[PDB]
DNA sequence: GCTTGACAAAAGTGTTAAATTGTGCTATACT
């Protein structure tokens, strides 16, 4: 109840105390893009794309759809199997072998730093 | 003088004892004794206020101790029916912070209102406002149900008092980086020319009329026919010869010094240092005559002859308001007799009972190859090796765990994404362990807050599955040491809701970290003497390649002569010669001569040993002629030989070439101070950091990373040069371009050319502001004729 | 290389109980 009863303060209020800078311009926008990350993120995409080129064509397609890298939408095993015309169980079996292949040190050491 | 613990400092003053030298802190106390109607303090001020409104009285012992309130962040107060109280230093504790209420001057010759009357007048507003509701309360009802409690909610009374100490121009945070600063913050006078401090021997009268020593009333001046000096001003030796403006400037710089680890006392001072130190309150004074029983760094206890027993806990490495250290030292030993009012332990900036705001250094007044150019100064590397100008600074850090909209904040060692090396300095709870070393960006306290829905990016999760690190459901909110700070962890204060601990609604736990650092005197810091001379430390030369006396005795610092020409500051040169006199000792040649210059002198000052202290009270100190004679008698150094002539000069040997400096140079000992603001605190740099919310312009909050601000005047200069691109770059892609700033960062890393700037977010917001005002602004392109920023 | 069925966890979906929320109302007389 005592949290509910709190009333807000004025951003337009000046808290400069020798300097006349209002409270408003002191709030850090947390959603604003981090400059370094949007670049390292574009470099991670590139690093992943190349890492997938080692996998099989069918193989890369499954991992993409399962996480939705290409269409931004994850897919259930049933959904993935329907596009490839196979059972939903087989789709599960494929992912496992390719996660252990991606766990192979050659493809991973680069990604651990990321 | 006339004090048991007082050391031996010879005085030149040709006149007798000044006066009572009244207790400097009394002004703040006497007003409070009246306002509270203390027995020691005739109708009391507290009793008077009620009499006025009566009709249309006691306080219980203080809740907690001063030490307890500053620790628990509560207010030192005594309930009245909680009424804040005043301590022995004439200060208040309001929410854990030590505060002082300045005395207003409100004329109608002028009259000042002391703190007591100030707090009284604030009471009346609460009584009238509280009584205004009483009338409405006692009128709105049937009657005979009315009781005094139901009729009176004391909210207006308490609110006015709490609202006075805070958000009031008279009540100010106690300025304390040295005992002098805090002493002069008290006794400072204010007007609605506006600001000034009180006279030394000034004694306010019952109402608040300044009385000058018997004391004379302001109006009494018309009837019948050193007092002009303040406390800070009365400590400047040779004050008469320096200009009045330079004096005030020199006083301000005395209350600007910082406490040094060693706190050596001034070699050439005035009589005020002793009385000024003990009155400040930061020194330990024996209450009753007796003898000590046991002495440990923690406490001192004295076994009085009377049979009673008193003890004193010594503040050790306590952080001041501005981060200065408040360490006390014991000066007495076991089996030592002591007297009432005698000094037992040394405060921060005191030695043996007198204010030690700086150190005594060997000075040469030659311009040393432009390194001491125009205000700067050069020091010997000795001052670093020997920790003479080294001072400790303490910073406090705070972080709390409370209930959140989504969940509950939780602080723990477990962090979402970290290596075990950053946690290598954390304990179970996740707070840094005592005695650990912390660099910039290290973790002090490990805290975490709920987070969701996460909706993590696909490229993020694919790595999550590859490496098998489960994406945690909470986000990291952990305390890290700010950018550009480093030191050891002194202590931790943990407040947890689980057990006890009244932490405000919502908060579930609090932990404060105390970090302190030894600060070696560094090039860039500010030094200054008591005469107003101040400059940055331009360079620090190795002790070897330093101008040194024929002894091979290197000089500490080298001061330039250029400030002197018609800028009078003459006194600074006098304490330099008197400094060499006091350090070397002297024996006048009075056997048959009894030179005429010493005729006015007192006896037995004729002879003094090496390293003796000297006191020249301001407006009657050592006179000019006597100083010359003292330089004639200037006993040798270890093997009989003379280092300073009767001109205060000597042939210095350039420690880098080996050849002597062709001319005799003025050398001596001067008392200089390390000033408050240091390079470490003042240096700032930023490449990229936080950005404000409303306006995308950069801002530095936690982990300073603040951005320098490019004003209009700077833009004027940039335009004057004709540099169109540099100007556009500063105002668009370095400040406001939400898309540009990130693009240029990407460009720099790739090494590709810098991109083309966009539209400053400031201007975009400008259009919306005009539109919000019912003004239809149209961009009006040459071809499309109408554009939306998007 | 892949599919089947058994199966359990998980996510929807409908059905109900609890809570929260919004509106009306209070008759000595009182401007």
């Amino acid at each position: 109840i005592q949290q509910y009863a709190r009333e807000p303060i004025s951003l337009d209020q000046t808290i400069g105390d020798e300097g006349d800078s209002q409270l408003g311009d002191f709030i850090e926008d947390s959603e604003a893009v981090v400059a370094v990350d949007a670049v390292s993120f574009t470099l991670l995409q590139d690093q992943l794309q190349s890492v997938l080129e080692t996998l099989s064509e069918r193989e890369a397609g499954v991992v993409r759809l399962r996480f939705g890298l290409t269409d931004g939408q994850p897919r259930t095993l049933d959904e993935i199997g329907q596009v490839y015309g196979v059972t939903r169980e087989r789709i599960r079996q494929i992912e496992s072998k390719t996660m252990s292949k991606l766990r192979h040190p050659s493809r991973s050491q680069v990604l651990r730093d990321y | 003088n006339s004090v048991p613990g007082a050391p031996n400092r010879v005085s030149f003053a040709k006149l007798r004892e000044p006066l009572e030298v009244p207790g400097l802190l009394d002004v703040q106390t006497d007003s409070f004794e009246w306002l509270v109607g203390s027995d020691r303090w005739p109708v009391g001020g507290l009793e008077e206020v009620l009499a006025e409104l009566s009709p249309i009285p006691r306080f219980d012992e203080v809740k907690a101790s001063v030490d307890e309130c500053k620790d628990k962040d509560m207010t030192y107060a005594a309930p009245l029916f909680d009424f804040p109280m005043m301590t022995e230093k004439g200060t208040f504790i309001i929410n854990g912070t030590e505060r002082v209420v300045v005395s207003q001057l409100v004329r109608s010759n002028r009259r000042l209102r002391t703190v007591g009357e100030l707090i009284q007048n604030q009471i009346r507003v609460g009584l009238s406002r509280m009584e205004r509701v009483v009338r409405e309360r006692m009128t709105t009802q049937d009657v005979e149900a009315i009781t005094p409690q139901t009729l009176i909610n004391i909210r207006p009374v308490v609110a006015a008092i709490k609202e006075f100490f805070g958000t009031s121009q008279l009540s100010q945070f106690m300025d304390q980086n040295n005992p002098l600063s805090g002493l002069t913050h008290k006794r400072r006078l204010l007007a609605l020319g506006l600001i000034g401090s009180l006279s030394v021997y000034a004694r306010v009268n019952p109402f608040g009329f300044i009385e000058t020593p018997d004391y004379l009333t302001a109006d009494e001046e018309d009837r019948h026919v050193r007092q002009m000096v303040s406390v800070a001003t009365a400590m400047i030796p040779f004050l008469e010869h320096d200009d009045a403006n330079r004096a005030l400037m020199g006083a301000n710089m005395q209350r600007q010094a910082v406490p040094l680890v060693r706190s050596e006392a001034p070699l050439v001072g005035t009589g005020m240092e002793l009385r000024a130190a003990i009155d400040a309150g930061d020194v330990v004074v024996a209450d009753k005559t007796g003898v000590i029983e046991e002495v440990s760094a923690d406490y001192i206890t004295v076994m009085a002859d009377d049979g009673t027993r008193q003890s004193y806990r010594l503040r050790k490495f306590a952080r001041s308001n501005h981060g200065t250290c408040a360490n006390q030292r014991p000066i007495v030993d076991a089996g030592q007799r002591v007297e009432a009012g005698q000094v037992i332990a040394d405060g921060p900036c005191t030695q043996n009972g007198e204010m030690a705001l700086g150190k005594n250094l060997l000075v040469a007044i030659m311009p040393w190859e432009g390194h001491n150019y125009e205000d700067a100064i050069i020091l010997s590397n000795r001052l670093v090796e020997e920790d003479v100008l080294t001072s400790i600074h303490i910073e406090e850090h705070e972080i709390d765990a409370r209930d959140t909209k989504l969940g509950a904040e939780e602080i723990t060692r477990d962090i979402p994404n970290v290596s075990d090396e950053v946690l290598a300095d954390l304990d179970e709870r996740g707070i840094v362990r005592i005695g650990a070393e912390v660099r910039d960006g290290d973790i002090l306290v490990g805290k975490v807050t709920p987070k969701g829905e996460t909706e993590l990016t696909p490229e993020e999760r694919l790595l999550r599955a590859i490496f098998g690190e489960k994406a945690r459901e909470v986000r990291d909110t952990s305390l890290k040491v700010p950018h550009g700070e480093s030191g050891k962890v002194i202590g931790i204060r943990v407040f947890s809701r689980e057990d006890d601990d009244e932490l405000p609604a919502g908060v579930n736990e609090l932990v404060r970290v105390y970090v302190a650092q030894k600060r070696k005197i560094s090039d860039g810091d500010k030094l200054a003497g008591r005469h107003g001379n101040k400059g940055v430390i331009g360079k620090i030369l190795p002790v070897e390649d330093m101008p040194f006396l024929p002894d091979g005795t290197p000089v500490d610092i080298i001061l330039n002569t250029h400030g002197v020409p018609r800028r009078m500051n003459i006194g600074q040169i006098l304490e330099t010669h008197l400094g060499w006199v006091a350090k070397a000792g002297w024996n006048i040649d009075v056997a048959a001569g009894v030179p005429d210059w010493a005729s006015k002198l007192p006896e037995e000052l004729y002879s003094a040993p090496a390293d003796s202290t000297v006191a020249t009270p301001v407006f009657d100190g050592a006179q000019e002629g006597e100083l010359a004679g003292l330089l004639g008698s200037t006993l040798p150094n270890r093997d009989g030989e003379v280092m300073v002539d009767a001109d205060g000069k000597s042939t210095l040997f350039d420690g880098r070439s080996g050849e002597p400096f062709p001319y005799p140079v003025t050398v001596g000992y001067m008392y200089i101070l390390k000033l408050h603001h240091l390079v470490d605190d003042k240096i700032h740099a930023r490449s990229t950091g936080p950005y404000s919310m409303i306006t995308q312009q950069p801002l530095g909050g936690k982990a300073q990373f603040g951005g320098q601000r490019f004003g209009e005047m700077e833009c004027w200069a940039m335009q004057a040069y004709g540099a169109a691109y540099t100007l556009q770059e500063l105002l668009t892609i370095k400040s406001d371009d939400t898309v540009g700033r990130v693009k240029v960062y990407e460009a720099i890393v790739k090494g590709e050319n810098i991109p083309e700037p966009g539209i400053p977010e400031s201007f975009k917001v400008l259009l919306k502001e005009l539109q919000s005002l019912c003004l239809n602004v149209e961009v009006l392109s040459s071809d499309g004729a109408a554009i939306e920023m998007r």
